[PDB]
RNA sequence: GAAAGUUAUAAAUGAAGCGGUCUGGAAAGGCCCGCCAAAGACGGUAACAGCCCGGUAGUUGAAAUGGCUUUCCCUCCAGAGUGGAUCCUGAGUACGGCGGAACACGUGAAAUUCCGUCGGAAUCCGGGAGGACCAUCUCCCAAGGCUAAAUACUCCCUAGUGACCGAUAGUGAACCAGUACCGUGAGGGAAAGGUGAAAAGCACCCCGGAAGGGGAGUGAAACAGUUCCUGAAACCGUGUGCCU
RNA sequence: GCGGAAAAAGCGGAGCCGUAGCGAAAGCGAGUCUGAAUAGGGCGCAUAAGUAACAGGUCGUAGACCCGAAACCAGGUGAUC
RNA sequence: GGUUCGUGGUAGGAGAGCGUUCUAAGGGCGGUGAAGUCAGACCGGAAGGACUGGUGGAGCGCUUAGAAGUGAGAAUGCC
């Protein structure tokens, strides 16, 4: 049977033109008055998934 | 090339189109053309019993501990006599086709060969009144053959099959169904100009 | 233990808790014993609560 | 048919395993001693951290799929000029060539690559670039 | 209901070498000549056979029964147009609440479908659906029923096939096997194939109560002797070259 | 799927992958998103190769390298002890 | 073809091979004795391979490719 795509990860990621995985950080819902104006600007910017972390999951969201 | 009749005189020449018959023989795509062919006239109808298939065996045959024999399972483990087999062969298909492109190019290029190595007649007719295996065979030796042949022919012709069906080395075909594994499993090619024709046609 | 103008009868399904767990229970109709005559003859038989809703014998 | 030789490196020798030492793949079967991967169906399933809460846990999911998203067949520039000068371009006519095959949503022309021909190119979109770079070879676009 | 055709269930006919010679127990094998082939399938026959046998291709065949296909019999049968006064067009139904279930869809914003329970329409100026819901538009007309084919499976039958097994394999079961045997019972569940081409299966003599032997005979072989092709290893012995 | 010999071709372009990305999305497009920004920055382009098939390696779903529990559930059989 | 530096090794990675059953094609062996089996002081770097002779009494190699139920000394393994 065809593999089935992890679809928690579905919502989560996406593939960049390189093939390589964009997400969004952690720590962004409330919480807010413990963070500071400087981590609430860069919180708020996507990431890439590292390279360490991709070799773990790259089969779970081929396609 | 040569164009020689039935009683085997020479009728003139044809000109074979050199698209089919002239181009530089792919080996490599033949011998892949060749193993998928005979890949997929596998049957594959080879079966075994592995531990659940085989009869009986539910129980445990003696209790876990204090008996001081091994610890078992079933008496149909693989490891016992009559027991299941582990892997072992289970019924599939060997059957796989190359790209349309790769098969193409193997026909032209095992049709190339044959002109290469001079094994290929072209024969202006073959008939036959009626069946008569007698007169295919004295055919056979006017053309001077005397090897396994593959004789491709058009204009229906159905004597030509009865005639040859009986001889061990030679298979008749339409013209329609010429094959890599059919080409390759014959040493001379005989082939009438009416089959030459449907054959270029296609290719 | 049916209906015998309509066919209702017992059916299985879930009990469910807070917390989602299922058990298996089931809905009996609302059956009563009733003397009607479906056949020329009067008889005592079970009948629905819905189908004595209108317009049967007693 | 007795000579049969398959091109070289195509086909290769499988591995066996557990059949004995001295192929290096003996006894352990290159599992090595122990744990749950030396095990039959032994292994954690695909992003298993062993209990430390997974990446895709750690991370927020984001935005919505539209029921109603359009996505367009798209032709650069560059392929126009395979078409002769002064010929009328439609997706009919993108389709046969054989430069888009299946039109999503219509074709949208884009001006990556450069246009030498004058043509007159209708399409259901085309880039602001695109259009001015169809004209500007002497050519008109109609959005069909 | 007939009739005709055809298929199935028995069969029939069917080409060509006693060819020469070599080895051999035997020739189908070797060597050298022929021949048939719409037949060079398969099997058997004293070793490996197109031409020795059963057959095979091809061509014929059915008293009886069954199947199928046609034709006949027999049986059955109204279908267009024009209006729109009125009438009809599936009710405890649809739907709703409550509780469940089915929907890929876990009650969710939850359409759609079903069950129990209670409530309960409209009914052509009518009704349903288009994923809460309303409006518009579009498409449909529920609460009655029937319907072949394309699909699933094989205890069977017929004909075949296999880079499937070859007696610890392959079915549990090649052999009188669901037997023997075990179990109160449900149930569990084995082991076990091979003389030779042919019985020609050892007359007769000898030792022995017999068993079993030794001769003699058969046979190509008996160190093929009624479980009898081959006959490994462990293991058991006899003899003795070197050592103790 | 049709055709066929459990063929070979031929037919079959529906579909799939690639040829463009960026954005949650509307969208825009060699750019795009963020942003008041013609700024900076992210991901892309400028530094085009893919696709079909087979073979090797590894992974996923399947018993998934083999043997082994104690247990659990379902239908039966037992008070000849 | 030389030169230089190398060549202990468990888990483990990489490579090249041996042998087994089956298939195809080619080419062979075999009642003047096939496979199997027994023996030997032979050959190859290894896995292994021949030769000769006994037994055996009818099937079997080789070459190139292909496919795997493909290799056992341990499982208180099963018979
Ligand atoms: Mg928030
Ligand atoms: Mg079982
Ligand atoms: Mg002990
Ligand atoms: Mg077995
Ligand atoms: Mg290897
Ligand atoms: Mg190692
Ligand atoms: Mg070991
Ligand atoms: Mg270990
Ligand atoms: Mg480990
Ligand atoms: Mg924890
Ligand atoms: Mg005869
Ligand atoms: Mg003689
Ligand atoms: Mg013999
Ligand atoms: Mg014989
Ligand atoms: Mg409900
Ligand atoms: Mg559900
Ligand atoms: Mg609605
Ligand atoms: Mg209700
Ligand atoms: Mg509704
Ligand atoms: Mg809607
Ligand atoms: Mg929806
Ligand atoms: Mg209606
Ligand atoms: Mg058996
Ligand atoms: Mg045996
Ligand atoms: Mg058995
Ligand atoms: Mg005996
Ligand atoms: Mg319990
Ligand atoms: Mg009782
Ligand atoms: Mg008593
Ligand atoms: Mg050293
Ligand atoms: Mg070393
Ligand atoms: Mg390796
Ligand atoms: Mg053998
Ligand atoms: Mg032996
Ligand atoms: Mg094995
Ligand atoms: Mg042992």
């Amino acid at each position: 049977p065809k593999m089935k795509t992890h679809r928690g990860s579905a919502k989560r990621f996406k593939r960049t033109g390189s093939g390589k995985l964009k997400r969004r950080h952690g720590f962004t819902s409330h919480m807010f008055a413990n963070k500071s104006q400087k981590q609430k600007r860069k919180l708020r910017k996507s990431a890439m998934v590292s390279a360490g972390d991709f070799k773990r999951i790259r089969q779970m969201v081929a396609k | 090339l040569s164009l020689l009749k039935q009683d085997g005189t020479n009728a003139g020449e044809i000109t074979l189109n050199d698209t089919v018959f002239g181009i530089e023989p792919n080996e490599k795509v033949v011998v892949d053309v060749i193993l998928s062919q005979r890949a997929s006239l596998r049957q594959g109808t080879h079966k075994v019993k592995n531990r659940s298939e085989v009869r009986g065996g539910g129980r445990k045959p003696w209790r876990q501990k204090g008996t001081g024999r091994a610890r078992q399972g079933s008496i149909r483990s693989p490891q016992w006599r009559g027991g299941g087999v582990v892997f072992g062969p289970t019924p599939r298909s060997y059957a796989y086709k190359l790209p349309k492109k790769v098969r193409r190019l193997a026909i032209k290029s095992i049709l190339s060969s044959k002109v290469n190595e001079e094994k290929l007649v072209v024969l202006e007719g073959l008939t036959f009144d009626a069946p008569k295996t007698k007169e295919f065979a004295a055919f056979l030796k006017n053309i001077s053959v005397d090897t396994k042949a593959l004789i491709v022919v058009a204009g229906e012709s159905e004597n030509v099959e009865l005639s040859a069906r009986n001889l061990q080395g030679i298979t008749v075909i339409p013209a329609e169904s010429i094959s890599v594994l059919e080409v390759a499993k014959h040493d001379k090619l005989i082939i009438t100009k009416a089959a030459v024709e449907k054959v270029e046609e296609v290719l | 233990k049916e209906c015998v103008i309509t066919g209702r009868k017992s059916r299985s399904g879930n009990k469910r808790s807070h917390a989602m767990n299922s058990s298996k229970r089931t809905w009996k109709a609302n059956l009563q014993k009733v003397r009607i005559l479906v056949n020329g003859k009067p008889k005592k038989v079970w009948v629905s609560a819905r189908a004595l809703k209108s317009g049967k014998v007693e | 048919l007795h000579e049969l030789k398959p091109s070289e490196g195509s086909r290769k020798e499988r591995n066996r395993v557990g059949r004995g030492t001295g192929s290096g793949n003996g006894k352990t079967s290159g599992r090595g001693h122990k744990g749950q991967k030396a095990r039959s169906g032994g292994g954690v399933r695909l992003g298993f951290e062993g209990g430390q809460l997974p990446l895709f846990r750690r991370i927020p999911k984001r935005g919505f799929t539209n029921i109603n998203r359009k996505e367009f067949a798209i032709v650069n520039l560059d392929v126009l000029n395979r078409f002769e000068d002064g010929t009328e371009v439609t997706p009919e006519l993108l389709v046969e060539t054989g430069i888009i095959r299946n039109e999503k949503s219509g074709i949208k022309i884009l001006s990556n690559g450069n246009i030498e021909k004058k043509l007159t190119v209708k399409a259901n979109k085309f880039s602001a670039a695109a259009k001015e770079a169809i004209e500007a070879a002497g050519g008109k676009t109609e959005v069909i």
